[PDB]
RNA sequence: AAUAACCGGAGAGGGAACCCACU
């Protein structure tokens, strides 16, 4: 009767983009992200590469509410280093990662069908 | 089968912008018409055109006479007494 | 008889006078969150849209009310009725004619309420006066009022097909003098008992006694994920 | 969610928030459970009969048999039906390591899992939700309509 | 304009007119149930 | 005649009477239904001792 | 300061099921390679089903329910199609759909058993996984009645409904010997010897790591018949790839758009 | 008949017929014909390089029709019912 | 086509002025009530709006030179009463321009063609100028979308 | 599934439900109820621990898969009536579209 | 009321198992010996195929009275 | 030689007793 529709979970319509951006008061140099439709798909590998890199000094995510599909992600950098650029390295670096690994597992699976022999 | 002519609205009365609007009846005696025409008879931007004879001793006959007061309301836009007659011309009679 | 019309329980003394029926009141079956606060209620947008909130044209307002009015009824955020200075009732269920759809200073707009809203509370039988709180509300999609666990102690529910009824306060002042009295956090002590009654839910009390252990120790990524939510923090880690 | 689950014990509960699979938690094979039922409702109900079920289902459902539960038997309990465990190769009180779906961390303690029988019953929530803004009114007084 | 209409015990496809006696041509069972639309129907299978 | 007095389901004089499940699933009545139950004005009452 | 090296390698393959390890790797990126699998790896389920007569004793809702279920080989030409809703054209369209047809008329005295081999496909790409071992049942039919339908298969994934999905079980662990200690175990004896474990009979418990961090994760993704196991597993990868360099031209824009 | 059973088997139906004259009344028995069996799905396309011109003088002529078709007429509304098929796109000429 | 206003009650009939100023007689059960828009506006060819229970004076018609409020309004006539007329309990009928201040879609089965739900079969229930709710063969729901997105399949 | 003939038998407010599954683990008095032949209510593996903090009192969290796969979808029936009725002349009630 | 397609958990397709899982235990085979044969290894699928109740033949054991 | 006639002009009708079931 109030169920929501299905497809409310991944898709994006008018009025709202995917990413918004706002500064930190509390502190310099910090940002918060706010991706809309999206679940710890992404939250979780995000801070897991983040917290790699030594410059970032606070990464975070956390979802406002389950049944919102929303995701913000509060990130406080040390001086001279933007969050910007931050995220979009740490993002960049994990996709390099990824297609690495698949292509690995591509010849891997080559050399088992054929045969370990 | 008109491309760039649509049913009127009352409402667009107010809209701005140059605009063309045709209007019933041509003798203004009830005047759907008259309605507009009151509406923006204070403007002297606007044309107004009269392609036929108005009966005499009315409205019309006010209206076709230049004095501003017509009814006591003043006309201030522009009248053109046009005739688009479709009717016999003693030429055609003749002929 | 007139004296059997009297006497009972339904009777015109008690059944109808003293309590009597009255609008403006939802009744559903609550369902436990833990993640909104404890002066927070959600509620279905099924309710949300078919309860109805007066309101008065001003001009601070009037551009947001009037992009509302003509969004009609049947779409969630909007008004249903329309009500002249003079007192006519025009309804808006039936899409009357677009003309009627101007607004101007002094009117009356039925449109539905939206998060922020105060509306009270209650679950019968209301032994003690603090069954009957008040709460904001907030919209959630599936079709059940949803409460902070926290609350369920002075309510004595469990949740287990327990129902609960919603009034919504219909003036602006009983609005105003609800948020200042009612709202749950001025009432945290008791008269009776000169206690807190708001306590901590079982399944909070065991988890912060654990945590809360003489020994327990922690992960820096663990400890900057729980610091997030944390809506009073300052911004600045703690040492180690 | 607003439904009513029983269970055959009396541990009646409304079904809180419905997970998708992939954030719902699993053991170390690709189990994954279907209800969490509180640990809070045991230790004040002593329903422990629940975990006895719970424990004699797995058995069964390993075996390949219908495990009889007949009142008054004597002849078959706790340690018995662990023995079958440890037979079987799992936990011998039938707790087992699960792993969180949103992070994937391990859980800390292991838990209790295992097979039961429920009954959703008849009170859908669909069937008890309504409001009203100003509708109908009895004739004998000016007031809204019951029901 | 008459309706289709099947008997129950035979199974037999019959007609009825209204305000007539509700009977099978040949048996005149008294049951009468109705035969299903013409209007289409699609379920999202979920 | 003096009238008509309900019957109750399965009874000894009631048409569902020595009729196996064969004959009943043609009559379509489940064979499992229990019985002893009166039918009246449609609905179906019972008796509580 | 950069993503680790990765290093994987497989144990056996089968049409069954395939198992692996990845070595290098963090838990973080480990759990989300598992969440795309059972989420994220699209296939072509039936998903809009038009009843021109239903007869027989399951309701019609109910046999719309079960022909969304069934399987569908879907190993390459679900690249091909394009998401339904996505697609402009007129309804259905030869790309971005496929089509089904149901007929069945039991004039036979014994029982019939409407099965997944009579569902008639328009595309041989695409054929209930039993086709190409009993038959998937659908419905049992009395003589006398029958059962005519028309069905339309589209391309979806997991989020939306849990009939897209086809890795019918996945297991996901690592540290068989809770060496990096995350679990405790109150009785270490009575727990019983992971399969994965190089423990000895008497020790049966990992020594504590003062330093280390979660490595040999270990996967075991079983098909559900649908797509070949290491299909699925590519097509994951595949797929969380195009994810991510989405997020990324977006928050490329958003970027441009705050300077 | 034959064509509804054709169309019903699954078929493709060809009609060769000049595009005037007795197409219209098969048109008018067609347009009566598809509702008794539901056929809405099926469309109708109508390919000829004067398909279009020969609807719309069908159309114009009303004072040469018959005498119902005359009333239809005064009747404000186009005599011949293919414009309402034309209208609700069943039919679409090429 | 024409209704009237009583000007007296009878022991059996009703005398009832008519929209042309002429009195009649007519049976008790011969009339039936009409509803009253008291809400409607009317233009004295002077373009001042008028209502009901408005003084108005009459400068034009058999009644020129008179006054008297507004008791009943119409398309184009008004029936005002004056108290010193004394006949027909000094109310009459004048037109109104001799006076001075003093959907296709409903119920029809249709087709979700495209958006979020492109495919489904819905009906119509409601359908305004751009918007549309439509009730779902599948879901116990209804949706609102917008008339650009339909297509009356089916249908009649 | 409360009776076999429930298609036919017309009754009000009759649920039934589309996956019975007799209990794993029961008496052996059950099946003289017929019980096996009749069940009501569907398995399924519980665990019983906090999860999230959604299930505090006599609450459960679901997998929501299952539901959709096929746990625990039921049905829900109801029957209505009507006596047309004829009277003396001063009312008679037909069945007609109005 | 039929043999789910799925298991309610795994998602392993079970529908096809029902017929020739009869046709073993027909076969005079335990039924714990005969469902591993048939290979259901977990305890999650095991379940359906062992404790699953068939009522579609009591079901169609009346006659249609709609056709 | 004749001119926008509300153009989604919408309020609802028992009740009274009994039994059952949820808190
Ligand atoms: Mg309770
Ligand atoms: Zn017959
Ligand atoms: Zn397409
Ligand atoms: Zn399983």
């Amino acid at each position: 009767m109030n169920a929501p529709p299905a497809f409310e979970s991944f898709l994006l319509f008018e009025g709202e983009k995917k990413i918004t951006i706002n500064k930190d008061t509390k502190v310099p140099n910090a940002c918060l992200f706010t991706i809309n439709k999206e679940d710890h798909t992404l939250g979780n590998i995000i801070k897991s590469q983040l917290l790699k890199d030594p410059q970032v000094l606070f990464a975070g995510y956390k979802v406002p509410h389950p049944l919102e599909h929303k995701i913000i992600i509060r990130v406080q950098t040390t001086p001279d280093y933007s969050p910007q650029e931050a995220f979009t390295n740490a993002i960049t670096d994990l996709i390099s990662e990824l297609s690495l690994l698949e292509e690995r597992f591509r010849v891997a699976i080559k050399d088992k069908q054929e045969g370990i022999e | 089968e008109f491309k760039h002519i649509k049913a009127f609205d009352r409402a667009f009365a107010d809209n701005p912008g140059p605009m063309v609007v045709f209007a019933t009846p041509g003798m203004l005696h009830a005047g759907q018409s008259l309605q507009i025409f009151r509406k923006w008879a204070g403007n002297e931007k606007n044309m107004v055109i009269m392609p036929g004879y108005c009966v005499q001793g009315t409205v019309g006959h006010k209206i076709l006479s230049g004095q501003r007061k017509l009814e006591v309301l003043e006309v201030k836009m522009q009248v053109e007494y046009m005739s688009f007659s479709a009717h016999a011309d003693a030429k055609g009679i003749m002929q | 008889s007139l004296k059997q019309r009297l006497k009972g329980k339904e009777g015109r003394v008690r059944g109808n006078l003293m309590g009597k029926r009255v609008d403006f009141s939802a009744r559903t079956v609550i369902t436990p969150d833990p993640n909104l606060s404890i002066d927070q209620v959600g509620v279905p947008r099924s309710i949300a849209a078919n309860m109805t909130f007066a309101e008065i044209v001003t001009p601070f307002n009037i551009d947001r009310l009037q992009e509302l009015v003509r969004r009609g009824n049947s779409q969630y955020p909007g008004a249903k009725y329309i009500i002249r200075d003079n007192g006519d009732r025009i309804d808006l269920r039936f899409h009357p004619k677009p003309s009627d759809l101007h607004l101007q200073t002094g009117y009356k707009v039925e449109r539905h309420m939206c998060d922020g809203d105060i509306v009270i509370f209650n679950r019968q039988p209301t032994l003690h006066k603090m069954s009957m709180m008040g709460h904001r509300v907030r919209i959630l999609p599936w079709s059940t009022f949803r409460l902070n666990l926290s609350v369920t102690t002075p309510y004595n529910a469990d949740f287990d097909g327990d129902e609960m009824n919603l009034h919504l306060p219909q003036s602006l002042e009983t609005r105003a003098e609800i948020q200042e009295l009612a709202m749950v956090p001025r009432m945290i002590v008791t008269p009776q008992s000169n206690r807190p009654v708001m306590g901590i839910v079982q399944d909070t009390l065991t988890a912060v006694r654990k945590f809360t252990k003489r020994d327990v120790f922690l992960e820096r990524g663990e400890v900057m994920n729980l610091l997030m939510f944390l809506s009073t923090w300052d911004g600045k880690v703690p040492q180690p | 969610i607003g439904d009513k689950f029983a269970s055959r014990h009396g541990q009646k509960g409304t079904c809180g928030i419905q997970y998708r699979q992939e954030d719902m938690p699993f053991t170390c094979e690709g189990i994954t459970p279907d209800i969490i039922i509180n640990p809070h409702a045991i230790p004040s109900r002593m329903t422990i009969g629940h975990l006895i079920e719970c424990l004699q289902g797995k058995v069964s459902a390993n075996k390949g048999e219908i495990g009889d539960a007949t009142p008054f038997n004597d002849a078959v309990n706790v340690q018995k039906i662990s023995n079958l465990l440890s037979d079987y190769g799992y936990h011998l009180r039938g707790n087992e390591v699960l792993y969180n779906g949103f992070t994937g961390r391990k859980i800390t303690s292991q838990i209790f899992i295992g097979p039961t029988y429920y009954q959703r019953l008849k009170h859908m929530v669909d069937d008890k939700i309504h409001s009203r803004a100003r509708g109908p009114i009895q004739i004998l007084n000016r007031q809204p309509m019951e029901g | 304009q008459p309706m289709i209409y099947i008997c129950g015990e035979c199974h037999t496809e019959n007609e009825i007119k209204s305000r007539d006696p509700i009977r099978c041509r040949e048996c005149g069972y008294r049951i009468m149930y109705k035969k299903r639309t013409k209007r289409l129907v699609v379920f999202d299978a979920r | 005649f003096i009238g008509k007095i309900p019957i109750m389901l399965r009874s000894t004089y009631c048409l569902l009477n020595g009729l196996t499940d064969r004959d009943l699933c043609e009559l379509n009545e489940c064979p499992l239904d229990p019985g002893g139950y009166f039918i009246i004005n449609g609905s179906e009452k019972v008796l509580i001792a | 300061p950069y993503a680790n090296q990765p290093t994987v390698r497989i144990t056996e393959l089968t049409d069954e099921n395939v198992k692996f390890i990845i070595e290098n790797t963090d838990l973080a990126v480990a759990n989300s390679i598992r969440r795309v699998f059972i989420a994220e790896v699209p296939i072509i389920a039936i998903d809009w089903v038009q009843i021109d007569a239903n007869s027989s004793v399951l309701h019609d809702e109910f046999i719309a329910h079960r022909l969304g279920l069934i399987p569908l080989t879907s190993d390459d030409i679900v690249d091909k199609l394009q998401y339904s809703r996505d697609c402009t054209c007129e309804e259905f369209c030869p790309e971005c759909s496929v089509e089904f047809t149901l007929d069945v008329r039991c004039n036979e005295d014994q029982t019939r058993h409407v099965t997944s081999r009579d569902l008639i496909s328009n595309s041989p790409r695409v054929i209930p996984v039993t086709s190409r071992q009993d038959d998937i049942l659908i419905v049992k039919l009395r003589k006398g009645q029958e059962l005519r339908l028309r069905a339309y298969a589209k391309k979806g994934f997991g989020k939306e409904h849990a009939k897209w999905n086809p890795t019918a079980g996945v297991a996901f662990e690592y540290d068989p010997d809770n060496a990096l200690r995350h679990t405790v175990y109150p009785k270490p004896e009575e727990w019983p010897k992971s399969e994965y474990s190089e423990l000895d009979e008497d020790e049966s418990q990992a020594p504590y790591d003062p330093n280390g961090k979660p490595e040999r994760f270990y996967y075991n993704v079983e098909s559900c018949g649908s797509l070949r196991p290491e299909t699925i597993v590519l097509s994951a990868l595949s797929g969380l790839k195009k994810k991510l360099s989405d997020l990324q031209t977006q928050l490329s824009h958003e970027i441009q758009s705050d300077v | 008949s034959n064509l509804a059973l054709t169309v019903r088997n699954g078929g493709n139906v060809l009609v060769p017929c000049y595009p005037s004259g007795v197409i219209y009344d098969l048109l008018e028995c067609l347009y009566q014909y598809i509702d008794s069996a539901g056929l809405s799905s099926v469309p109708l396309y109508f390919i000829s390089p004067v398909a279009n011109s020969s609807l719309e003088f069908s159309q114009i002529f009303a004072e040469w029709l018959c005498h119902n078709k005359q009333s239809k007429v005064y009747l404000p509304e186009p005599p011949f019912p293919h414009a309402e098929l034309i209208q609700t796109n069943k039919l679409k000429h090429y | 086509q024409t209704v009237g206003v009583i000007v007296r009650l009878e022991r059996e009939t009703f005398q009832v002025l008519n929209m042309y100023g002429k009195v009649v007689t007519v049976r008790h059960q011969a009339v039936t009530r009409k509803k009253d828009n008291r809400f409607a506006v009317a233009l004295d060819s002077e373009q001042n709006n008028i209502h009901v229970k408005d003084i108005v004076k009459v400068i034009d018609g058999p009644h020129s030179g008179r006054e008297g409020e507004i008791r009943h309004l119409f398309r184009s006539f008004a029936f005002l009463h004056c108290k010193k007329l004394v006949e027909n309990g000094g109310m009459f009928v004048c037109k109104t321009r001799h006076l001075v201040l003093a959907n296709e879609l409903i119920g029809q089965t249709v087709r979700i063609s495209q958006g979020p739900y492109k495919g489904y079969i819905g009906v119509v229930k409601d359908a305004t100028e751009s918007t549309a709710r439509v009730e779902l063969h599948s879901t116990c729901q209804t949706i609102s979308v917008d008339r650009q997105r339909l297509t009356t399949v089916g249908s009649r | 599934v409360y009776i076999t003939n429930f298609h036919v038998r017309m009754d009000t407010l009759a649920h039934v439900l589309y996956y019975p599954q007799k209990p794993l683990v029961t008496t052996r008095s059950m099946e003289y109820l017929r019980f096996r032949e009749l069940p009501a209510g569907i398995n399924s593996i519980v665990a019983i621990a906090s999860y999230t903090g959604y299930n505090q009192e006599d609450s459960v969290i679901m997998n929501r898969s299952a539901v959709d796969r096929g746990f625990f979808r039921s049905v829900f029936y109801r029957s209505y009536k009507e006596q047309e009725s004829k009277k003396g002349f001063d009312q008679e009630e037909v069945f007609e579209k109005p | 009321m039929i043999i789910p397609v799925r298991c309610f958990t795994c998602g392993k397709i079970v529908g096809n198992k029902w017929e020739a899982y009869l046709g073993l235990l027909q076969a005079e085979y335990t039924e714990g010996d005969a469902l591993d044969a048939l290979g259901l290894k977990r305890y999650c699928c095991r379940r359906m195929l062992l404790a699953h109740v068939d009522l579609i033949e009591k079901l169609l054991n009346y006659a249609p009275l709609e056709k």
